[PDB]
RNA sequence: AAACGAUGAGUGCUAAGUGUUAGGGGGUUUCCCGCCCCUUAGUGCUGCAGCUAACGCAUUAAGCACUCCGCCUGGGGAGUA
RNA sequence: CGUAAAGCGCGCGUAGGCGGUUUUUUAAGUCUGAUGUGAAAGCCCACGGCUCAACCGUGGAGGGUCAUUGGAAACUGGAAAA
RNA sequence: UUAGCUAGUUGGUAAGGUAACGGCUUACCAAGGCAACGAUGCAUAGCCGACCUGAGAGGGUGAUCGGCCACACUGGAACUG
């Protein structure tokens, strides 16, 4: 939808520490999260605009961020991506 | 502005038209003339006027043409250096020349500048090729020219260390 | 995002010039402050005074002006700029204006006024021109 | 004759899909005569090997060898930089 | 498609006044909800500098610049073969 | 590139182009010096000789997006750190 | 309004062959290589020092003169050296 409690759930285990709220591993989370709730209710509703031009802008921003973290360090993206299982 | 006929002169025309004003009827004309005036030693000005006649358009021209002025900052027969003019799509473009060469540039802009008492000096016309229009560039360009003394008098430091 | 602080400068200071306003204030850097206090030793800033806050700059400087209230340029803007850079040699350096401009070069030395940089025989990436 | 430090090019590897031999893809930036600016174009140098020792999307410089096959001249002289995926 | 603002996108600077839409800070009131000032962002108009073939543009630039993209190099032929 | 021909209807975005602030570092670009080379004839300059000129000769300069190498590191670029 | 081209092709092995290295040629194994930074095709064209023009950047040409290349009624081949 997305809830403010289940975000600040998940993004706790994916937080690089406790007092950060940045750190795209959370963004990719709960951009994760986004687009597949977006996805099921595309699916839902096979015809709209808003739907489809909002996934499109989050998994831009997504792969923007995840080749940001691919050069800054080497192992946080391999962790990510093995442990959301994304980015095949 | 402080039209002056104390110095010497010399009157010069530009261009010519006949130019109409179509009423019911006849069709009613009235000729325009526009002048250049200076005294060729570091003064000049335009002019403009319309009569229904040639010797009375250009007097009316020439009595306007003393009461704008030019300075023209001048050195060495030579403009101080290079420029751009630019007025309405008129362009004009400037640039100093070693002695001996000689004001080569379009017929009205060749008579602003022998006029105006420069020697040698090179020069184009570009964009525009009506008279008025690259005249009167021509003349703002020497509006907003200057020389060694102009700006060393500006900035704090001194002539002899900026020079040409 | 912006492309050019150079630019920026520029067109401060032309900006500046369309008005008349003796105070400005433009984000600081090292080059800006180097090309500034040339601008100063030229004659044409009346003063210089850097700043320190939160991070950078901010640069204020004092415009100057005649009595008449005349602008002492006719015209300043940068040739250097992204995509087309531009570097100039020792001997072919242009003389803009001759001595009544000078063209702000940047040198393997450093920054200096069109002038020394003929004389020295170091030629560099030029920035800006003013006259 | 010994007169050549011979024309050294870095470059990385495209592929290795073949015996012995890999694709260095040497990497320079060059003018334009019309206007001043600079912009770079790639190419495609393929390298004699050993035992294909070199990997993919490798760091490496080569040198002039000789003509050795087809279209393929230059031999490699160190490998500069090996690692995984980044 | 006259899909228009016949005005490409992104960024920074340059006199004003007047409104409108969803907010914020402060003072005036026993209580501001009654009032005012200030700050935003859009959303308009009148206008200075400047700019333009002129009309007009003017912080919602067609001004002052930078990067990138698209495009034009006379009309008819012809959006035709 | 408002009205004159010229901003596609717009959106998401690859390749590419461009790049906030500071420090250190590399020296690829850049700047700078040398070396080799850019045949000669030709263009230009200077002189000499055909009675002069044309012409020819002589010598000089000039000519590389050239290669090697000695230095500089503001700027572009590479690396590392804020 | 030229978008896929290439199967001796690309790579290897072995041998032969060539003054020489080389798929240069053979047999075997492999499926690569080239291409938007314009391959391939089509069409035209010998190239260059230079010449003409232009203030300059550029534009056009490859007549004399010199350098290099290709050819000698058309196609194939080899001896001598």
């Amino acid at each position: 939808a997305i809830s403010q409690e289940r975000k600040n759930e998940i993004i706790k285990e994916y937080r690089v520490h406790e007092t950060d709220t940045g750190s795209p591993e959370v963004q990719i989370a709960v951009l994760t999260a986004e687009i597949n709730a977006v996805n099921e209710h595309l699916r839902t509703h096979k015809k709209d605009h808003h739907s489809r031009r909002g996934l499109l802008k989050m998994v831009g921003r997504r792969r923007h961020l995840l080749n940001y973290l691919r050069s800054k360090d080497i192992q946080r993206y391999r962790e990510l991506i093995k442990s959301l299982g994304i980015r095949r | 502005r402080r039209e002056e006929e104390t110095k010497e002169f010399e009157e010069r025309v530009v261009t010519i038209n006949r130019v109409a004003k179509v009423v019911k009827g006849g069709r009613r004309f009235r000729f325009t003339a526009l002048v250049v005036v200076g005294d060729k030693n570091g003064r000049v000005g335009f002019g403009t006027g319309k009569a229904q006649e040639v010797p009375e358009a250009i007097k009316k021209a020439v009595e306007a043409a003393k009461k704008d002025l030019v300075v023209v900052p001048r050195v060495e027969g030579t403009t101080p250096h290079t420029i751009t003019g630019r007025y309405g799509s008129g362009s004009v473009f400037m640039k100093p020349a070693a002695p001996g060469t000689g004001v080569i540039a379009g017929g009205p802009v060749r008579a602003v500048l022998e006029l105006a008492g420069i020697t040698d000096i090179l020069s184009k016309s570009l964009g525009s090729n009506t008279p008025i229009n690259m005249v009167r560039a021509t003349i703002d360009g020497l509006q907003n020219l200057k020389n060694a003394e102009d700006v060393a008098k500006l900035r704090g430091k001194t002539v002899e260390e900026l020079y040409n | 995002t912006m492309t050019d602080p150079i630019a920026d400068m520029l067109t401060r200071v032309r900006n500046a010039n369309m008005v008349r306003h003796e105070k400005l204030e433009l984000p600081a850097s090292n080059i800006k402050k180097e090309i500034a206090e040339i601008l100063k030793s030229e004659g044409f800033i009346k003063n210089v005074e850097y700043v320190e806050d939160d991070k950078q700059g901010v640069l204020r400087l004092f415009l100057k002006y005649g009595q008449n209230d005349e602008r002492v340029i006719t015209g300043l803007k940068r040739i250097s700029k992204p995509g087309l850079r531009v570097y100039a040699k020792a001997s072919e350096m242009p003389k803009v204006l001759n001595g009544l401009g000078i063209a702000l070069v940047s040198t393997s030395e450093g920054v200096i006024t069109d002038k020394e940089a003929r004389k020295r025989n170091v030629g560099g990436e030029i920035i800006a021109y003013v006259w | 004759s010994e007169r050549n430090d011979r024309k050294v090019y870095v470059g990385k590897v495209v592929s290795d899909k073949m015996d012995k031999t890999i694709t260095v893809l040497v990497e320079t930036y060059k003018t334009h005569k019309l206007y001043g600016k600079r912009v770079k174009y790639s190419k495609k140098y393929k390298t004699h090997d050993e035992n294909n020792s070199a990997k993919l999307g490798d760091i490496v410089k080569i040198q002039e060898t000789r003509p050795l096959s087809a279209t393929k001249r230059f031999r490699l002289v160190e490998i500069v930089e090996e690692s995984v995926i980044i």
